[PDB]
RNA sequence: CGCCGCCAAGGUAUGUAUCAAGCUUACAAG
RNA sequence: UCUGGUUUCUCUUCAGAUCGCAUAAAUCUUUCGCCUUUUACUAAAGAUUUCCGUGGAGAGGAACAACUCU
């Protein structure tokens, strides 16, 4: 019983991230450096759903 | 704007939509301001609050109200405008004054409960001004 | 596919035995060996086509010849338009359909 | 890929030539991406974009359709190059699990 | 080691114990034993799949594949194309419904396999011929009912691949007889090249031809049709209507 | 360009050996029952961009 | 076998523990008389139940904690006696030897 | 290194509530002496107090006989020195990165494995007590320890929290008075 | 298409609300692609509708002959004519595992690498014996006909799988 | 308790130790299985 | 087993040579720590009772053989006579009413459950401080 | 009947002594 | 007159099947081929895994479930 959430908050995470410059968010950037173990299977999922070309 | 169904949507969007368009900028507004100062989650706060208006007001608009058919309800939905989800919590017993659905995850706490947002205020102690770290407050 | 057991097989029907064909190589009859009737061997089958094509065979290693030639005969019981030979010069042959 | 697709919805290209631009993308990623140079296995998946392009490239200039571009048939490239991630997502996820284990608890000198 | 197509677990079928052996005791002598012989993609030994299925009922019929377990070998499930008869014993009930025996071999049909054809035609007699109706009488055919009649053996047919006639050449039926009374009259005319039985000839008001196919399992001959005409609303009190 | 894909072809048909694999397990199904991970349903080349910036 | 067996299961599931398995329950509370100053000590603190669970780990973390150190090797086991035959010497000819 | 399942924890630590809820790692964060990394324990002492997690390991507070958290005396509730020089001995242990230091740290939990239950060399001496130190063992004791520490942006009055700042407010502290043996500030 | 130092873009001021331009979607016309024409070009096509799909997790489908026929329409200039498995007699699967069992190579097909049944050895005598230019060569013995039926025109093979013979 | 590099130590997940051949032959009937040792001459 | 066995006391003088922590029992170096499997809820009900109010019952097994009291701060408990944090209480007192908008029409004006209430010389010693 | 398509190390030393950001906990505390 | 259930989400082992109507990457052991040495490699065989997916099964709900198969 955990569900999808509004679509602007990803954005607004991200959009504070940034590119991990700030002092503020110094707390995570390790963790983001723990995510690039799994980077090859999101770059895989990623491209296993390109739009075909009929669609917008 | 994108509407992600060709629909040319039916009767009465044209008396929400000036209403929609004016959420839809304020969260414009509240998702591109800076995040100086806001601490370091009360800077995500308003995308939940304005969230919550957005699916209450066509919440209250078709059950509470009756004015909005099921087929423009059923659109908004379907558009994004509103929860799917959210609705459904909001139709159960105890709870329609909901903050969002994460005071209702009980495995995003970790102590396998749910939030202080959710504690009748009249049942906990006198004075503590506490607001939930998740969604905002109570 | 399968096989069911039968003790005993009244006439009319068709049967496959257990273990008398080691002396034969065709078409053939059977009785009792008591010095009884003497049923006159009922004729070979007519095939109504000439084995006519013809390869010679050998074996890879000389050795073992007589493996071969145990592999042939079993080849030559179980294809009845088969016939095979040996000649002269030694090569084995088989002429087939 | 994610270029071609902002570029598309940017609206400053159409979907006839971003088909033909992703669909040259896949057929040609060894010339633009130089992936080969440090795992030279996956080359014969840039030659195996590069032989079935022939098959579509051929057949698209069946008839009155001309030599030149616009071949935005691009599922059979895209295919070889997920099927190529399908088996490095297990090695390099662990090419960087020790790469990143090795920089946050270091190398270990005379252990193994 | 390596295997050639074992079965086992001697399947259930509807009777087959000893509690019917006892009666096929005298039954084993009005066997009526045949040798289908036809030519050589003519659905023979995939007909003989339909009545062992009829028989057994246990199967894994075609959802894919052909069900052709009749065709054993190793060397023939890969070429699919007959080096050897298995032979099979059965029962079939007729339209009174009791019992028969049929011990029944479906011979290889290529032509280079004449051999295994001839060594049924000496162990039985019913010679039960299987044409395509698509397709028409061929080479192993005319060689075929050559041998049996010059065995004298009982020249019946049964031509099959109707559904290939008209599923897939699609014929009006007008014309779909006319076929079928051209290869009738063909095999008929082809029979009296040699003629020593000038009495027998073969035709659907004898009873000496059923129509088939073995793709979908259909038996067609009159006398056992007007069968389906009797037992649904009919009261017709056939085989004088069937002939 | 031919006989080079029916090369891979007859290569890929010829060793297929059965699926031995014992169990199954998901990864995702993984991630998102813990307290980090939440779901969402974004467009695509949000999700596109997303992955990118998050790889630089 | 079933010490050695939960041994090489705890190992494989520490050496290569990389694939998907269930947090705990740590729902399991743990009692404990504060056999130590219980007086006015929090006063009627007499057995002070407690409920321990385990913190959730994210799978989207390096390791944390720099597994690089070496010390030299420590005291071993202290020595048993040693007990030999009497220990003989030879000459100081055949050690010249 | 080190794996736990309940920690030291002297009285005033855990609190006026005896249904505390607590929560615990597998390898936390290291020690603050010796760096070994221990399993952080963390929970709530009372309703206007902080977390107060876990500092040092199970082997640092079994050489000592000191609490998990605050670094007191598990008997008494006293500092180190008040209690090495009330008992005129000092049990020594190193100063250094390796010197001799993860050495003797990891040879006396070596030889501590078998007892799990009292001080490694403290026990003898442990006994003739209560003499010198008993006059000062402070019993009822104040939780001033567990209150949260005083925020900034009420130091500097920024603190936009108002009222639900949960550190404190309006404690300035003195910049005049304020490790693990010697030498300590208030103990002099 | 985008410079370096230019950071991807940012999809909330940039792209979010501009509208896509046109997908490719070739026009299809009522009377003949009737039954296809409401959902053809829809993400998942049909998904909540249980009378044509299973559900949501959209794993099993159920169409209707009409349905069928015209995507079967739909769907040719990608789709052969051959009726049979006739047309593909030596492009088997069997035909070509033979010809890399037996190193020779059909026109038009796979070359494989040898494997190991590389290198053949036969004394002179016993060569000599079998095979001098003696035998009647009418027509030349081609490797169609080799991997057509590879026992009696080749010896010793082995490793070898045997084709379908005339649907 | 703290165990070496191998145990717990460790996120070096080396190749050469990657779950290969994770099943044993038993020694069936045919050949000198223990049971066919334990009375022959 | 038998009540008599363990029941039965220790002959001696106690060994009063220890102190009072050591000669009292433990396992673990800080008191005998011990499983239990106590119900969540009524575990989770007093703690929050304490947790609020200041008392709740005691948990025990062998303090004195016989324990029923309630602890923390004793009075406030028979000021309240024993209720609960789950109790529709028997007086509605000390309330504190909040401004509702709860339209969701008005912007920058709906305030439903974020509404922040009706409510709403140190410094030279900082300074020196610092 | 139509192979083939290329990165890194291996060279411009390393070893000491003073001088900040990078990274590290934001803790135990009369 | 009585009998009375498809979706969707999580776990639970079994998989013997073109588990997948197609098809990745790795490790080991040998022969190749380029090669100066080592990783990047070559392209065949053998035996092993990992990975992207699937099949049947127990349980828990919720989703019109009361429309009604029975
Ligand atoms: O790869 P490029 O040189 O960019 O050109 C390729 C392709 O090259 P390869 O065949 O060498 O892979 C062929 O062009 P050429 O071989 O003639 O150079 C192909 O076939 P056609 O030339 O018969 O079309 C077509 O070239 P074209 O530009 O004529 O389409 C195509 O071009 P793309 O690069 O656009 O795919
Ligand atoms: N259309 C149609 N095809 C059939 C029918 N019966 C069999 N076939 C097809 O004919 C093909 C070859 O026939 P087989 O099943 O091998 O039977 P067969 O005539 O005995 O062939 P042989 O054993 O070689 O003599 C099979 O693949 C079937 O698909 C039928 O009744 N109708
Ligand atoms: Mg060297
Ligand atoms: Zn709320
Ligand atoms: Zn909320
Ligand atoms: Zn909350
Ligand atoms: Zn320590
Ligand atoms: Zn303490
Ligand atoms: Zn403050």
């Amino acid at each position: 019983q955990k569900e999808d959430m509004p679509p602007e908050h990803v954005r607004k995470i991200i959009r504070d991230h940034g590119d991990m410059t700030n002092r503020k968010f110094r707390h995570d950037k390790r963790v983001y450096l723990g995510a690039l173990k799994y980077m090859p299977h999101a770059v895989l999922k990623l491209l296993e759903n390109m739009p075909m070309p009929w669609e917008q | 704007k994108v509407k992600r169904s060709r629909k040319a949507p039916p009767d009465g969007w044209e008396l929400i939509e000036p209403t929609l368009d004016e959420l839809d900028q304020k969260m414009r507004e509240a998702e591109t301001e800076p995040h100086e100062g806001k601490r370091k989650v009360e800077s995500l706060w308003p995308i939940f609050r304005i969230h919550h208006q957005k699916t209450r007001y066509i919440f209250d608009l078709f059950y509470k109200r009756k004015a909005i058919s099921r087929e423009l309800y059923e659109y908004c939905i379907k558009e994004g405008y509103a929860d799917k989800n959210l609705i459904a919590k909001w139709k159960k017993q105890g709870y329609e004054n909901l903050c969002c659905l994460r005071c209702i995850q009980t495995r995003d706490t970790n102590f396998g409960t749910n939030c202080i947002c959710r504690v009748p205020k009249s049942k906990l102690e006198v004075g503590r001004i506490i607001e939930c770290t998740h969604c905002g407050c109570r | 596919r399968y096989h069911i057991e039968v003790n005993r097989v009244p006439a009319g029907n068709w049967v496959l035995i257990e273990g008398v064909d080691q002396p034969i190589v065709k078409t053939a009859t059977i009785t009792e060996p008591r010095g009884n009737e003497e049923a006159q061997i009922f004729r070979p089958l007519k095939f109504n086509t000439t084995s006519v094509i013809k390869i010679a065979v050998e074996p890879v290693n000389p050795s073992e010849l007589p493996k071969m030639l145990d592999g042939l005969r079993k080849v030559n019981k179980s294809y009845p338009s088969l016939t095979t030979k040996v000649e002269e010069s030694g090569e084995h042959v088989i002429l087939g359909t | 890929v994610v270029d071609s697709h902002v570029q598309y919805r940017l609206g400053n290209v159409d979907a006839f030539q971003l088909a033909d631009g992703l669909q040259y993308i896949f057929a040609h990623v060894g010339q633009l991406t130089g992936m080969y140079r440090y795992k030279y296995k996956l080359m014969r998946q840039i030659r195996m974009c590069k032989d079935l392009k022939h098959l579509i490239y051929y057949r698209f200039n069946t008839g009155p359709v001309g030599k030149g571009p616009g071949c935005g048939f691009w599922a059979a490239g895209w295919r070889v190059w997920l099927f190529f991630m399908r088996g490095i997502t297990p090695l390099l996820e662990r090419w960087l699990g020790n790469l990143l284990a090795r920089q946050f608890e270091g190398r270990h000198s005379k252990g193994v | 080691t390596k295997k050639f197509t074992l079965m086992e677990q001697t399947l259930p079928v509807t009777v087959y114990e000893m509690d019917f052996l006892a009666d096929l005791m005298d039954n084993s002598e009005l066997i009526r034993n045949v040798t289908l012989c036809g030519h050589l993609h003519h659905g023979k030994t995939c007909f003989v799949d339909c009545l062992i299925e009829q028989t057994h009922p246990e199967i894994r019929k075609r959802y894919d594949q052909d069900l052709c377990y009749t065709d054993i070998l190793f060397t023939e499930q890969e070429r699919g194309v007959g080096i050897k008869s298995t032979p099979v014993t059965v029962v079939l009930p007729d339209t009174k419904g009791k019992s028969y025996l049929f011990n029944i071999m479906d011979t290889p049909g290529h032509v280079n396999f004449s051999d295994e054809v001839t060594a049924g035609l000496r162990i039985s007699d019913g010679v039960v011929l299987f044409i395509d109706a698509a397709e028409g009488v061929m080479l192993n055919t005319e060689r075929l009912i050559k041998h049996a009649v010059q065995e004298r053996l009982a020249v019946t047919v049964c031509i099959n691949k109707i559904d290939r006639l008209i599923l897939e050449l699609k014929l009006p039926p007008t014309d779909a007889y006319y076929k079928l009374r051209h290869i009738v009259d063909e095999v008929n005319g082809l029979i009296s090249m040699y003629s020593t039985d000038e009495n027998l000839i073969l035709s659907p008001l004898l009873g000496n031809v059923c129509f088939s196919s073995s793709q979908y399992s259909i038996c067609f001959t009159l006398g056992s049709f007007a069968k389906i005409y009797a037992d649904t609303f009919g009261d017709i009190n056939y085989q004088e209507f069937a002939k | 360009s031919y006989q080079k894909l029916l090369k891979y072809y007859v290569l890929n048909a010829l060793k297929h050996r059965p699926p031995k694999a014992q169990k199954k397990r998901y990864l995702f199904r993984s991630f998102k029952a813990t307290k980090f991970f939440q779901s969402t349903k974004l467009d695509w080349v949000e999700v596109g961009l997303q992955v990118c910036r998050q790889g630089y | 076998r079933v010490a050695l067996e939960k041994s090489v299961s705890q190992k494989v599931a520490a050496a290569m523990p990389v694939r998907a398995a269930d947090k705990l329950a740590p729902a399991q509370y743990i009692r404990y008389t504060p056999s130590q100053q219980g007086v006015a000590f929090n006063s009627g603190a007499k057995q002070r139940v407690i409920r321990m669970v385990e913190m959730q780990k994210d799978p989207m973390e390096p390791p944390r904690f720099k597994i690089n150190k070496k010390i030299p090797r420590g005291p071993p086991s202290p020595p048993a006696p040693v007990m030999h035959s009497p220990s003989r010497k030879m000459t100081v000819k055949e050690q010249q030897e | 290194w080190e794996d736990a399942d309940f920690p030291i924890l002297c009285q005033t630590c855990l609190g006026e509530n005896p249904y505390i809820r607590m929560t615990k790692e597998k390898y936390g964060k290291e020690c603050k002496i010796c760096a070994r990394p221990f399993t952080v324990f963390r929970w709530c002492p009372g309703v206007r107090m902080r977390f107060k997690k876990t500092e040092v390991c199970q082997t640092c507070s079994k050489l000592k006989n000191v609490c998990q958290t605050c670094l007191l005396d598990l008997e008494y509730g006293l500092p180190i020195q008040v209690r090495d020089a009330g008992l005129s001995f000092k049990d020594d242990m190193p100063k250094s990165d390796v010197n001799k230091e993860y050495y003797t740290q990891n040879m006396e939990r070596e030889i501590s494995n078998s007892d799990g239950t009292r001080p490694v060399g403290m026990l003898g001496k442990a006994t003739s007590t209560s003499d010198m130190l008993l006059k000062l063992a402070r019993t009822t004791p104040y939780y001033k320890r567990n209150r949260p520490h005083i925020c900034s942006f009420w130091v500097k009055g920024e603190c936009k929290r108002g009222e639900e700042c949960p550190y404190r407010h309006e404690k300035p502290t003195d910049p005049d008075d304020p490790r693990y043996y010697g030498i300590n500030d208030p103990v002099a | 298409p985008f410079d370096d130092e230019e950071p991807p873009l940012d999809y909330a001021d940039n792209i979010l609300d501009v509208e896509p331009l046109e997908a490719i979607q070739l026009e299809l016309d009522p009377e003949e692609d009737a039954p296809v024409l409401d959902w053809f070009y829809d993400h998942q096509p049909l998904r909540d509708s249980r009378k044509y799909v299973n559900g949501s997790t959209y794993q099993r489908w159920q169409f209707t002959l009409p349905m069928m026929s015209t995507l079967y329409r739909l769907a040719n200039q990608l789709l052969t004519d051959l009726v049979d498995d006739n047309y593909f007699y030596l492009f088997d699967l069997k035909a070509f595992f033979t010809s890399k069992a037996l190193n020779m190579a059909i026109p038009g097909g796979p070359k494989f690498e040898p494997l190991v049944r590389d290198i053949n050895l036969q004394d002179e005598d016993w060569n000599e014996f079998n095979d001098i230019n003696k035998i009647i060569i009418r027509q030349p013995i081609r490797t169609e006909y080799k991997i057509a039926f590879p026992y009696l025109y080749n010896n010793l093979p082995h490793h070898v799988h045997l084709t379908w013979y005339h649907t | 308790k703290g165990e070496g590099d191998l145990s717990q130590l460790s996120k070096q997940y080396s190749s050469r130790d990657l779950p290969s051949h994770t099943k044993i032959k038993y020694r069936q009937t045919t050949q000198d299985a223990p049971e066919e040792v334990r009375n022959r001459d | 087993p038998t009540y008599e066995t363990m029941f039965a006391p220790e002959f001696g003088p106690e060994n009063p040579f220890r102190t009072q922590q050591m000669a009292a029992p433990r396992n673990m170096l800080s008191g005998y720590a011990e499983p239990a499997h106590i119900n969540d809820f009524m575990f989770e009900q007093q703690r929050r009772t304490f947790a609020t109010y200041g008392y709740a019952l005691d948990p025990s097994l062998d303090n004195h053989q016989v324990s029923a009291k309630y602890i923390g701060s004793v009075e406030e408990a028979e000021k309240n006579q024993g209720l609960t944090v789950f109790e529709t209480g028997q007086k509605k007192t000390e309330k504190r009413k909040k401004f509702k908008e709860n339209d969701a029409s008005n912007i920058d004006g709906f305030l439903g459950p974020w509404a922040k209430y009706v409510d709403e010389e140190e410094q030279k010693e900082l300074d020196e401080i610092t």
